[PDB]
RNA sequence: CAGCCACCCGAGAUUGAGCAAUAACAGGUCUGUGAUGCCCUUAGAUGUCCGGGGCUGCACGCGCGCUACACUGACUGGCUCAGCGUGUGCCUACCCUACGCCGGCAGGCGCGGGUAACCCGUUGAACCCCAUUCGUGAUGGGGAUCGGGGAUUGCAAUUAUUCCCCAUGAACGAGGAAUUCCCAGUAAGUGCGGGUCAUAAGCUUGCGUUGAUUAAGUCCCUGCCCUUUGUACACACCGCCCGU
RNA sequence: AGGAGUGGAGCCUGCGGCUUAAUUUGACUCAACACGGGAAACCUCACCCGGCCCGGACACGGACAGGAUUGACAGAUUGAUA
């Protein structure tokens, strides 16, 4: 989609920030409640997530109107390149343990 | 289930198609022959729209374009 | 404009303001006790929920 | 909670109609004790599906 | 605010559905059977019932986590 | 013959009236939608009615304004204005006559072609 | 014997539902679904918003129903009894209402309670009961149609959402052939709740309230089971098949 | 055996026919026809007449520091502050 840019830097450090992503399938809604504060709509949400899963960066489940959104080691790779992090920023699902 | 025939409605609306044009030269005149640049437009007095924006002048009034501010010449 | 016109038409309380939490349909709804799942929904889900059959 | 529904997912055959169900049971206990000797009865691992609500008055 | 005790009821019932459905989807290739939601002071467990115990968790737990935050986006629980 | 005349007051004064003294000569309804507020794209058809009667030459009748809206005809301002109405298909042709006051567009502009009915056939009476 | 009938004692001597086999239907549903395979379409789109129409349109035919044709009734006052239950919402705007005041009314304005065995509510239901006027006729039966006003919900009420008032006052005098549903707190009268619901029940799903006549049987009608029997059927009588 | 009926009236509703720009359509014996929880003003919505939008991922080539995006006014809307 035609979004600016700093709405998709913001999906993406949200996604890199905890490796998943939910978003309601609602192209209506007018702010992602995660993305609140920064003026992101739902639809700009869904469409850059679904890029990237035809990308093969996120896999992709749905159930009872909603979408969950994983990140994938290749897209770890590519959203480290995007955004420019240092190779020891990791995304929340690989601490731990 | 039968084809919509619609050419009663219009030949098809054409859709719009933005002219390109060059540069922004006739925004700004140094042309001083002493590196004196002059402003051939208006600046938008905006609090958004600082020396940056300029605003247009049609054959009449000034229009912005980012705030669509407008004063009319008069 | 269009970001002025697309879906400005009001939808507060008709059947165009309300769906299935499931299915996203808009016939059949439950609104009762706050399901708000349509009838087929429902009697999909509705050991889950709780509601079994007695009488 | 009752819930009566149209058997069919269509509109066709005879009119048969799913009587859900739903009891919700409710169950008070006062008691005299200080708030400490209360958290330790309440804390005493309770059977799973029984929501407790201990209330001040 | 607070709802009632019906409609309390029907809501958990109706977060239990929801979570069993997303749960059987995502992890019938694992043996997905079941879960159990167990909710004690400011905590609330869940228990998925597998075959598969370790491709649910995944290499050093982290497909598990995903399900976690997820779960934890999705429903809206305290952080 | 006479004079027209709404509620017992004429043309003149229903033109030099305000729209709080419209709501005590209109019926209930068109007192709740004027109490309730005309809102946009309702002055912008009065807007266009009024500059089509400005430009109008003298005697000649104004130039019809075409609408979708099942609107209010409002005081006399209306009042001579030739609009065309939505039907659902086509604009019909109404000139406003004084008489119409309190009305809406829409009961001028009939929506259905009336039946003429034909021979009864297939399983008419099965 | 299996059991059947009657009676005593007894709260009760058959409460009503739910679930329900093997096997089958080219029964219904792709219009419930992020259930679906194949086609079709996919940017002047069969995607999606946004105006306006429609879905109601009316010579006529056919189903389910509501209100009646009155006096075992209408009207007007008076009196006095329920049960099932639903109430302030993820998105989501929209709750149930006591009390005070204003207005025939429908309503309006202030104030509180209630997330409910806590408030509405002691749910002051209707029929019914008591008294009144009418007086056998389309009558004060009955309320279709239609005019003029007033409010409410909504973003818009016109093709009239709904409600109120005053007017108007149609057929209908118990219904032909032909048919439906019913065995006891039952049929039938009578209201009340839930769903639908911004606005809303002549529908449906539940609840009480008043409360019977008749029957305790039979294959006569209608089916549907068997059993024996016949078949040239076996895609099974919507079969098979003969001759010009 | 009977009870309440209805088939007759008026109205309300569903179905056919007729009509229509369109009157979206599924389902015709029981086993369709106050059924699709189907009480449609908008929405719903499928139907008809008009008009915006892409919410045409991604891969491959073009174009590109100007690719492309909004937009106030007047016209125009053969309805609109599209
Ligand atoms: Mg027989
Ligand atoms: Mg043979
Ligand atoms: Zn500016
Ligand atoms: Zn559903």
């Amino acid at each position: 989609m035609l979004m600016p840019k700093k709405n998709r830097i913001a999906i993406y450090e949200l996604l890199f920030k905890e490796g998943v992503m939910v978003a309601k399938k609602d192209v209506h809604m007018p702010k992602h409640p995660e993305l609140a504060d920064k003026n992101v709509p739902n639809l700009h949400v869904m469409k850059a997530m679904q890029s990237l899963k035809s990308r093969g960066y996120v896999k992709e489940q749905f159930a009872w109107r909603h979408f969950y959104w994983y990140l994938t080691n290749e897209g770890i790779q590519y959203l480290r390149d995007y955004l420019h992090l240092p190779p020891e920023i990791v995304p929340a699902t690989l601490r731990r343990s | 289930k039968k084809r919509k025939k619609k050419s009663y409605t219009t030949p098809k609306k054409n859709k719009h198609k933005r002219k390109k044009v060059k540069l922004a030269v006739l925004k700004y005149y140094k042309v001083d022959e002493n590196g004196k640049i002059s402003r051939l437009r208006r600046e938008c007095p905006s609090d958004e729209c600082g020396a940056g924006v300029f605003m247009a002048s049609h054959f009449d009034r000034h229009y912005c374009g980012k705030c669509c501010l407008t004063y009319c010449f008069n | 404009g269009h970001q002025q016109l697309y879906w400005s038409h009001p939808r507060k309380f008709g059947q165009g303001s309300r769906s299935c939490r499931v299915c996203s349909n808009r016939h059949g709804l439950i609104r009762k006790y706050g399901l708000n799942m349509c009838r087929q929904c429902f009697r999909q889900y509705a050991k889950d929920i709780g509601f079994i059959k007695l009488d | 909670l009752r819930i009566t529904t149209r058997k069919t997912p269509c509109g066709e055959g005879s009119k048969t109609w799913d009587r859900f169900q739903m009891r919700i049971h409710k169950r008070l206990i006062d008691l005299h004790s200080p708030s400490e000797i209360v958290k330790q009865i309440t804390s005493i691992s309770i059977e799973p599906g029984v929501e407790v609500e201990v209330t001040i008055a | 605010v607070q709802i009632s005790k019906k409609r309390k009821f029907v809501a958990d019932g109706i977060f239990k559905a929801e979570l069993n459905e997303f749960l059987t989807r995502e992890l019938a290739e694992d043996g997905y059977s079941g879960v159990e939601v167990r909710v004690t002071p400011t905590r609330t467990e869940i228990i998925i019932l597998a075959t598969r115990t370790q491709n649910v968790l995944g290499e050093k737990g982290r497909r598990i986590r995903e399900l976690t935050a997820v779960v934890q986006k999705r429903f809206g629980f305290p952080e | 013959f006479r004079k027209f005349t709404y509620r017992g007051v004429d043309l003149d004064q229903l033109l030099d009236m305000s729209y709080e003294q419209l709501m005590q000569l209109y019926s209930a309804r068109q007192r709740r939608r004027l109490n309730r507020g005309l809102r946009r794209k309702q002055h912008s058809l009065l807007k266009r009615l009024r500059k089509a009667k400005k430009e109008a030459p003298p005697m000649e009748k104004p130039e019809v304004v075409k609408t979708h809206l099942r609107d209010m005809i409002i005081l006399p301002e209306m009042v001579g204005s030739m609009v065309g109405v939505y039907n659902g298909k086509t604009f019909n042709q109404v000139e406003i006559k004084p008489e119409m006051i309190g009305h809406y567009l829409g009961e001028f502009s009939i929506t259905y072609k009336p039946v003429k009915h034909g021979r009864p056939g297939i399983g008419a009476t099965h």
